[PDB]
């Protein structure tokens, strides 16, 4: 009702293509995201480094893009810097790197899907709410 | 005994303090629900535990303990056995039955008065003697394990050492310490910031060490008061009688509690973190650390970086110890775990060592401390006192500590109300005020 | 008779009394339990507040507050038949209204109900001065509930009628008014707290200086329901803190009294103080300090430190506890320390 | 005599002394005096301390410029947090007065003879003969000023925060706790809050009705308090004629007719709630803050709506933000 | 003897009595609303 | 004091009162339920469910204005409002 | 000046302490 298919509907790809999307896989994005750990990342900021936050327009700009459903994906799979230059895997939860971040293990194509719509979707609705924090609080 | 020729309900236990216990069964009887409730929780807690999960991050109170003692854990903080956890609460448990099954009958079925039936060392508590050899058993009773624990410390497995080597590892205690300067010289130890009494321990070798020390020095009461009767400066002293006996004995567990409270807030060694979560200090020093991280790795300086109040953002001095991270953080340079010693120096926190030999494993480490932090709210919700409902997370430490300490209190209230009224049978002025013969209303007016 | 029938009645025993006042008390009383009951289940406070009042639209024990009308109504009544919500029941529960019903009905309860403690008071030959005593919360609520509201803008900044909506109403003050640092609500915690210390004393004081004059460990039976006999020796009193606190409350008509003063007398300073708080008469000032706060930027009380907060107090909440005034502050305008 | 201790021995614990001074008086008796004695100075005429991490230096004398309100002597700075800064350990008399170390003694000081003075509030009911569960009463009292003055210290690891002893202060010390807290909605401050009001609404109970059934003794120009003697032996109010009325006014049953009983009341409720008070900061001492319901209630897009609380919350961040500006150099003040 | 049931003190204890439960169904029953 | 009103223990032990509530307490319990589960309840008090508290797309609140033309208000709000 | 003021009350007040303790009116037993 309020929660609507097209409101959950995101981009897939740097090209266009949309997924649309289930209230179940947005459930295991919630479910997810916080088991996948908020821990620094809660609410839409990200307490080891603030200066990086996960708002929709922020994904876009980074490289390679990171605003679709895949790009997270890549980067979950493997994670890079804002530039896109070096891995940053040792430090950021990844599969590449599982052996560190446990939490990672578990983690599927399936249930990062998830995960990953849970990103690009939590802005339409919560507004700016997503990338600030404590000021729009 | 019925009600009339007792105390009134609420005061029910009361009237099991007259002629000889109908039930040690009582004491027993819980002494059940105490085992049992390792057995409960216990299961509960493996019940829903995930080997990946952080331990502390699935509210895992009884678990991390075993943890700490060398099982189900070895490599990293890593569970491999879920099994042995399992185990101890499976037997406790079961082992609880025995305990209530019969305390639950000592109580209802057998000598309504062990007074008379006595023989057996057996009941009153005046009899000086009967009282100074029963805490007598029971002191051989404690130091026995205090080897219990030496022996998983040096024959059984080892513990759980965070300082060890390599990194946090189940590792076999080979040598615990002799010299009794240090094994005691801790009680003479400062007790505040900077050196605590009892807290202050950076490895096992001391404590597995110091609890043999014990093991002997407790075992060595248990068989001495056992022998003897108290001398006569003793009997002078305290009262005697089987409410004062809880009185005394009562506020050895307030002072204990806090003890622990005060202890479980910030030990690393004994209380690991990676069983517990990140000692409250460890958090806003851990944040330091990430920092400075963040922006050393992003170009600055750090060491020579003045900060907005005029000391600087990374790098702080302290009075007596040299270097430490800055911030508010401050409060805390006494703070030492395994994440940070090896950035460290002579004169305290290296410049050169913090610049190029910080390694990656300490960044995540160090960032996992900086969140799970000690803080958050009884609905569960940890974080800030203000933060978002989505990352819950609240430290065994927290509830641990806290805890212990409202008990511990009331427990001192209890030290106090059980003294209260039992130095005053005494005298025998504990029922009241005798209408016609009260000590002040025929004194000296003072004026 | 025709008048005494009905006072005969209503007048004597049968348990639960029901007097000459329980006609206003009863009434007014009951529909007030049930107006602030019915908000926090069922009603609710968003189209004043946007914000969700009730157990059915979610809300706590301790979230569950009955509103309190929006700035566009300011201090009208708000009429159930009034222009405003015309008998709709539904808007008029809307409009909030609820609030100047419990708030009104309410009223009369307090009014009511003392004067029951009169009524009883003369029928059963005691001096009423417990009914006198009871000024204490009308001033209070009164005050609080309708004359600060009524001194401000609308019936909105007066209380919430909440747990939690009340405790937006402290900060609120602390951060607007500056209460905390003013003289009269000092007195209203010195009363108060004052009062509870001599509560708690009197009361086990007496316990301790009980004479044993029962049999063996219920000290609570041994007493006396039917006739004198002084239960707490009054010299084993004097001659104890005498020596343990330098003074003797040597008399019981006093000390039984002096605490009858102690609370309703702050509580009154209460009302006082926040009669001026509806006039925005508040102690927030301080020239003194504030004056050489201009210059000597490097002096600092705690005076000033705190004002500080209070500061921050409005800056942020104002918008979203004030809503229609539809504040806007960007990102910049925010005071912040050096780091959050 | 045998030998002159002896006297020493009886005269402490003097029965009849003016003022009894027991065994926990000879240590009472004087941390108290030098506590004292440091203070009342220290406010007339003390220098500035930088408390908070930082080199702002806060003043709170009166000679200094404090009005009695502003008043206030700090605390020590989270320099030393929790080590020892005695008298000794600073090198200059006025370091230990800048780095702020009269705290210390005052705190530790009265802090310590307060509980003595909790013993010796039992041991002249031990000379005495009187049933003592009073101290006790005495204790939610001594708990929380060991609470504010040293577990939450020990709890955030720095006198630094710790209640400063001064008027304005106290509100300091508060108005900062709430924000990173939320004391106000913490479940046992309320139990708090509970009794204290409960108390100071009992003490104008209790109090009303005894001078409510008073009895006869007096004329109209005479004053009625007068109706008494110390000493009585019976009590000056008709209890009978008091419950006989409060009873009545709503329920009959829900009154007291066992005057023990009830004076009991008066006791333990106060002092109950006091303590889960006490409790209340000791359980925040190591970060168990009160609830928090945030964002706690959504509707169906998820678009949130503001719980009462949330207010609660946003007039929070207010106090979170400012409260010791400079010093906090980090996003999160975990400390 | 025979204390009727309709008592001064009955209406009381019921205006109350009816309500409460009245209530406390009616909450028991929103528990699950969900969406 | 001398009291005589229908005593209590008498009926909470009664079997009578039993026999007759049993039945219609959870009557109660019941209706009040069903107040609640035919969403009845919301539109007795206006109490918005959460299906319906803003609008779709719109972002603002749905505040009263003018007290006196209020009604309209909630109206035009509730009006566009889904 | 005016911490003079502050400092009178406070004193004076202390010794409003004296008196009413030690040239208090007694509490007489009759
Ligand atoms: C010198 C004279 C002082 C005169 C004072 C007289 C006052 C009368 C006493 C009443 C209360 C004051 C007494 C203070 C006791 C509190 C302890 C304390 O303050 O000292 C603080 C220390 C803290 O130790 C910490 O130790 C840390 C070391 O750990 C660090 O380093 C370690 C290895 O070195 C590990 O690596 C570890 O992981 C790492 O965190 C740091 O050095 C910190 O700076 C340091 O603070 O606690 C401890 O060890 C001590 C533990 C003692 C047990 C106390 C239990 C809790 C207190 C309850 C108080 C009871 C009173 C209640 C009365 C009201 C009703 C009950
Ligand atoms: C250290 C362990 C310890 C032990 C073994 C005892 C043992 C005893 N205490 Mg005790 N006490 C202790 C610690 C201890 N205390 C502490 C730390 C305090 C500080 C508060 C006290 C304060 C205290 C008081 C004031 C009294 C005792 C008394 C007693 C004796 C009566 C037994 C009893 O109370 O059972 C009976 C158990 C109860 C009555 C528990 C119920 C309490 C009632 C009032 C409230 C019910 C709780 C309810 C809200 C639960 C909700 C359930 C819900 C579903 C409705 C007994 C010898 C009594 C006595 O005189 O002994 C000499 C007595 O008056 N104690
Ligand atoms: C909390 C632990 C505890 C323990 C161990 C006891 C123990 C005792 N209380 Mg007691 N009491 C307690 C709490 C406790 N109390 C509390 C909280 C209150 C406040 C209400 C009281 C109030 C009170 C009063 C007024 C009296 C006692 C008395 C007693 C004694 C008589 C026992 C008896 O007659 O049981 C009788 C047992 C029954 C009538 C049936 C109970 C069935 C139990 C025993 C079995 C349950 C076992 C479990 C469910 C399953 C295990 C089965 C096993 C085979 C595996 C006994 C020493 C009496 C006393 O004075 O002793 C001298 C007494 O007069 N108590
Ligand atoms: C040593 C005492 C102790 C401590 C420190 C803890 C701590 C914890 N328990 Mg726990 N527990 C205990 C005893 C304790 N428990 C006992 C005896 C039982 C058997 C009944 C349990 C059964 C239990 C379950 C089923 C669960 C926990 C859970 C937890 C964790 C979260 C609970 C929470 O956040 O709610 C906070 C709870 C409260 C704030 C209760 C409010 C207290 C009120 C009633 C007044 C209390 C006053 C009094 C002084 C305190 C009583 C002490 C306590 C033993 C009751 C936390 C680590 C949860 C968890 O982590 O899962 C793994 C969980 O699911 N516990
Ligand atoms: C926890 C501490 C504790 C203490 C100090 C006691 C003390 C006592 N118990 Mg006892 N008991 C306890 C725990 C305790 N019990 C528990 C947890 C249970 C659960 C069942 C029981 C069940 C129990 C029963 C049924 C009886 C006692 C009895 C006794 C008394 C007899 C003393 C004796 O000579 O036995 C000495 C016992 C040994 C030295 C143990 C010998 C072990 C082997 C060699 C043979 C024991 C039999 C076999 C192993 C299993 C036991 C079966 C059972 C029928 C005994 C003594 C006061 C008796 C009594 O009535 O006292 C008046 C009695 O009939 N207890
Ligand atoms: C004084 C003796 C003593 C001390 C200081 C310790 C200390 C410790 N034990 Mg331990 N332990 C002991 C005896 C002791 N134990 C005995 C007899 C046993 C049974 C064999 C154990 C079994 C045991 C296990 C299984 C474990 C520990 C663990 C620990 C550590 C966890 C932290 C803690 O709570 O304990 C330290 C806190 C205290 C000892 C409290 C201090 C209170 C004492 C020093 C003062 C008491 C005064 C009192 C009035 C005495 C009256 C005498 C008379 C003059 C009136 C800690 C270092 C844990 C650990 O570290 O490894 C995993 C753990 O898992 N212990
Ligand atoms: C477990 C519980 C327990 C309980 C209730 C008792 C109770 C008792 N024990 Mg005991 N004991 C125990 C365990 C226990 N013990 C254990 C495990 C051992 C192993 C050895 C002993 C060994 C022992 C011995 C050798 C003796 C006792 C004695 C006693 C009796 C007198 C104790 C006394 O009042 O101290 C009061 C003491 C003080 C208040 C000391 C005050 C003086 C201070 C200033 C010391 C100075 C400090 C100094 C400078 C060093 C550090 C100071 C400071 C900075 C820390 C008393 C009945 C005595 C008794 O008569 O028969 C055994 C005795 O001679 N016990
Ligand atoms: C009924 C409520 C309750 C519950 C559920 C717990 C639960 C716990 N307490 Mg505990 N405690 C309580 C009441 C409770 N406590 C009270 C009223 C006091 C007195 C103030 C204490 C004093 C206390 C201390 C000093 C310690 C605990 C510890 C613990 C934890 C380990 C249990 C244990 O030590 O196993 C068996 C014993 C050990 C593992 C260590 C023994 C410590 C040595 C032997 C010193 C003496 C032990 C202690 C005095 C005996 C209490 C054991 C406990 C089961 C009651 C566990 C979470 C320990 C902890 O901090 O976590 C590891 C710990 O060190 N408690
Ligand atoms: C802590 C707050 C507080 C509460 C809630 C409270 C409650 C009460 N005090 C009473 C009495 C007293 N209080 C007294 C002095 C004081 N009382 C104080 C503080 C309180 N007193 C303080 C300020 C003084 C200290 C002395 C005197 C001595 C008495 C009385 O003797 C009397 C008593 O005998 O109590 C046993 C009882 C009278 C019952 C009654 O008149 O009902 C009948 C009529 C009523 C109450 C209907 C009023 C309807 C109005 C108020 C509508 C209000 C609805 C909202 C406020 C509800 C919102 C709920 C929130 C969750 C938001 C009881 C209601
Ligand atoms: C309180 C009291 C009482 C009682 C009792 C007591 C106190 C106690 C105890 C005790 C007890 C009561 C005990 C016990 C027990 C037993 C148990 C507890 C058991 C068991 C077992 C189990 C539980 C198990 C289970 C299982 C198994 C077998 C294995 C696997 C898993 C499972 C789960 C399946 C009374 C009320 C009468 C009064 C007096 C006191
Ligand atoms: Mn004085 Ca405790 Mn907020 Mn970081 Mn500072
Ligand atoms: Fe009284």
């Amino acid at each position: 009702a309020e929660l609507t298919p097209e409101v959950l509907t995101v981009p897939l790809n740097s090209e266009g293509k949309t997924i649309t999307l289930t209230e179940k896989q947005y459930l295991e994005g919630k479910r997810l995201f916080q088991y996948a750990c908020a821990s620094c990342h809660v609410g839409g900021i990200t307490k080891t480094n603030p200066s990086l936050d996960l708002r929709t327009e922020t994904l876009a700009l980074a490289t390679p893009p990171r605003d679709n459903i895949e790009g997270l994906v890549d980067y979950m799979k493997n994670p890079t810097t804002y530039d896109g230059e070096q891995e940053i895997a040792e430090v950021h939860p990844s599969l590449r790197s599982a052996d560190i971040f446990p939490k990672m293990r578990n983690l599927t194509e399936k249930d990062l899907v998830a995960i990953a719509g849970h990103i690009l979707v939590e802005p339409k609705i919560l507004g700016d709410k997503w990338g600030g924090g404590k000021v729009y609080y | 005994d019925q009600e009339s020729s007792g105390f009134a309900w609420w005061a029910g236990n009361a009237r099991l303090i007259n002629l000889s216990g109908k039930l040690l069964g009582a004491h027993v009887a819980h002494a059940g629900l105490i085992v049992f409730w390792a057995g409960a929780m216990t299961l509960f807690e493996l019940a829903h535990f995930i080997p990946e999960k952080p331990m502390y991050e699935q509210g895992l109170i009884l678990i991390p303990h075993i943890a700490t003692l060398g099982w189900g854990v070895g490599p990293g903080g890593e569970v491999v056995d879920t099994f042995p956890f399992f185990v101890v609460g499976v037997v406790h448990l079961i082992s609880s039955a025995v305990l209530g099954f019969g305390g639950v009958y000592h109580a209802i079925r057998g000598p309504e008065t062990l007074e008379e039936y006595s023989s057996f060392f057996g009941y009153d508590w005046k009899d000086k003697n009967k009282m100074t050899t029963i805490l007598g058993f029971h002191l051989i009773v404690l130091g026995i394990g205090a080897l219990l624990l030496v022996a998983k410390a040096m024959f059984f497995g080892g513990l759980y050492d965070t300082w060890a080597p390599g990194g946090g590892d189940v590792r076999v205690i080979t040598n615990p310490t002799l010299d009794p300067r240090v094994i005691f010289g801790y009680l003479l130890k400062s007790p505040f910031g900077g050196e605590g009494w009892i807290v202050s321990v950076n490895n096992l070798e001391d404590v597995v060490g110091g609890h043999i020390w014990i093991g002997l020095i407790c075992i060595a009461g248990g068989i001495w008061h056992i022998l003897t009767t108290p001398f006569g400066w003793a009997r002078r002293a305290f009262i005697w009688s089987g409410e004062a006996y809880l009185s005394y004995s009562l506020g050895a567990l307030s002072m204990m509690g806090f003890i622990a409270t005060c202890f479980v807030w910030f030990n690393n060694t004994v209380y690991p973190s990676e069983f517990y979560g990140p000692t409250g200090p460890e958090a806003s020093q851990a944040q330091a650390m990430t920092f400075l991280i963040r922006d050393q790795k992003l170009g600055a300086n750090v060491g020579s970086a003045q900060g907005p109040t005029g000391l600087g953002k990374y790098l702080m001095r302290s009075p007596t110890g040299e270097i430490i991270f800055g911030g508010e953080t401050m409060r805390f340079w006494d703070f030492r775990g395994p994440w940070l010693e090896p950035l460290r120096g002579p004169n305290g926190l290296d410049l050169n060592k913090i610049k190029n030999d910080i390694q990656p494993w300490q960044e995540r480490r160090a960032a996992e401390y900086m969140t799970h932090a000690p803080l958050g709210s009884l609905n569960s919700v940890g974080g800030v006192a203000t933060e978002i409902n989505s990352v819950n997370f609240v430290s065994p430490r927290s509830w641990l500590a806290t805890s212990h300490f409202v008990l511990a209190f009331f427990f001192l209230v209890g030290h106090l109300w059980h003294a209260g009224r039992a130095r005053a049978a005494a005298a025998g002025f504990e029922k009241g005020i005798d209408r016609e013969s009260e000590p002040v209303l025929s004194m000296p007016s003072l004026d | 008779g025709w008048f005494d029938i009905l006072d005969d009645w209503l007048k004597r025993d049968r348990f639960v009394f029901v007097g000459w006042s329980g006609i206003l008390l009863f009434p007014c009383a009951y529909l007030a339990l049930g107006g602030w009951l019915t908000g926090t289940t069922f009603v609710t406070s968003w189209y004043t507040h946007g914000l969700a009042s009730s157990y059915l639209e979610g809300c706590n024990f301790l979230t569950v507050a009955v509103s309190t009308p929006a700035n566009s109504m300011g201090h009208s009544l708000l009429l159930l038949w009034g222009p405003e919500a015309q008998g709709d029941f539904t808007r008029w529960c809307q409009l909030g209204g609820l609030w100047t019903f419990i708030a009104l009905h309410g009223a009369f309860g307090l009014i009511g109900f003392m004067l029951r403690q009169f009524e009883i008071a003369r029928l059963v030959g005691v001096r009423p001065y417990n009914a006198i005593a009871f000024s204490a919360p009308i001033a209070v609520f009164v005050s609080v509930f309708l004359i600060y509201p009524l001194g401000q803008s609308s019936w909105f900044f007066a209380p919430s009628f909440g747990v939690a909506a009340i405790f937006r109403f402290l900060l609120f003050f602390q951060g607007f008014h500056n209460w905390t640092l003013n003289p009269f609500h000092m007195m209203g915690v010195a009363g108060v707290l004052g009062g509870a210390l001599l509560c708690a004393i009197h009361g086990a004081t007496v316990e301790n200086t009980l004479f044993q004059d029962g049999e063996g460990a219920s000290t609570f039976r041994a007493f006396n329901p039917t006739q004198a006999e002084e239960t707490y020796s009054m010299v084993t009193a004097n001659r104890f803190w005498s020596q343990i606190f330098g003074i003797a409350f040597s008399n019981k008509r006093w000390l039984h009294f002096f605490m009858l003063f102690v609370p309703v007398t702050g509580l009154w300073m209460s009302a006082i103080g926040v009669v001026g708080l509806a006039l925005n008469l508040r102690s927030y000032d301080f020239i003194s300090q504030e004056i050489r706060a201009a210059e000597d930027p490097e002096f600092e009380t705690f005076y000033t430190k705190n004002l500080l907060l209070n500061e921050g107090i409005r800056a942020w909440m104002a918008p979203q506890d004030q809503p229609h005034e539809n504040f806007v502050f960007p990102e910049e305008v925010l005071p912040r320390g050096n780091a959050l | 005599s045998a030998n002159l201790w002896e006297r020493f021995c009886n005269w402490v614990t003097s029965t009849d002394n003016r003022l009894y001074v027991g065994w926990f008086g000879v240590i009472m008796i004087p941390t108290l005096l030098a506590a004292t004695i440091c203070f009342v100075i220290a406010f007339i005429a003390a220098p500035p301390v930088d408390i908070d991490g930082i080199r702002e230096p806060v003043s709170g004398s009166l000679l200094y410029g404090n009005n009695i309100i502003t008043g206030a002597v700090v605390p020590s700075s989270n320099a030393i947090g929790l080590h020892f800064y005695p008298i000794w350990e600073a090198a200059s008399l006025d370091e230990w007065l800048y780095n702020g170390g009269p705290y210390q003694l005052i705190i530790f000081h009265f802090l310590l003879g307060a509980s003595c003075y909790m013993g010796r509030q039992w041991e002249l009911s031990y000379r005495l003969g009187m049933r003592p569960w009073i101290c006790v009463a005495y204790s939610a009292p001594l708990a929380s000023a060991f609470a504010v003055f040293l577990i939450y210290p020990i709890g955030q690891g720095s006198f630094s925060d710790g209640m400063p002893l001064g008027i304005s202060g106290t509100f300091n010390f508060m108005i900062v706790f709430q924000a990173e807290h939320n004391i106000l909605m913490h479940p046992f401050h309320q139990l708090g809050v509970a009794g204290v009001f409960g108390g100071a609404l009992f003490c104008a109970m209790h109090g009303s009705l005894v001078t409510s059934s008073l009895i006869r003794e007096t004329t109209e120009t005479e004053s009625a308090n007068y109706g008494y003697k110390f000493g009585q032996e019976e009590e000056t109010y008709n209890i009978v004629a008091a419950h006989g009325y409060f009873g009545r006014l709503i329920f009959q049953y829900a009154s007291f007719n066992n005057s023990r009983s009830l004076h009991f009341f008066l006791a333990a409720w106060r002092v109950v709630g006091v303590w889960f008070a006490a409790l209340g900061i000791s359980t925040m001492a190591f970060n168990l803050n009160g609830f928090n319901f945030n964002h706690s209630v959504i509707d169906a897009k998820g678009n949130v709506i503001n719980t009462w609380a949330d207010i609660i919350n946003r007039a929070n961040l207010g106090m979170e933000v400012m409260h010791e500006r400079n010093a906090h150099n980090f996003p999160l003040d975990l400390a | 003897v025979s204390y009727p049931i309709f008592t001064v003190r009955w209406v009381a204890v019921h205006t109350l009595a009816v309500p409460t439960i009245f209530f406390l169904g009616a909450i028991a029953a929103m528990q699950f609303i969900q969406r | 004091g001398t009291t005589g009103e229908r005593p209590f223990s008498d009926i909470i032990t009664s079997v009578r009162y039993w026999v007759i509530h049993s039945i219609t307490i959870p009557a109660l319990f019941i209706a009040g339920w069903l107040f609640v589960s035919t969403g009845l309840a919301y539109d007795v008090f206006g109490t918005p469910r959460p299906d319906s508290y803003y609008a779709q797309e719109q972002r603002s609140i749905p505040l009263v204005t003018d007290r006196f033309e209020a009604k309209q208000q909630v109206e035009t709000f509730l009006e566009q409002l889904k | 000046m005016e911490t003079i003021t502050y400092v009178f009350i406070f004193a004076c007040i202390i010794a409003l302490f004296f008196f009413a303790i030690f040239f208090r009116e007694p509490p007489r037993i009759t």
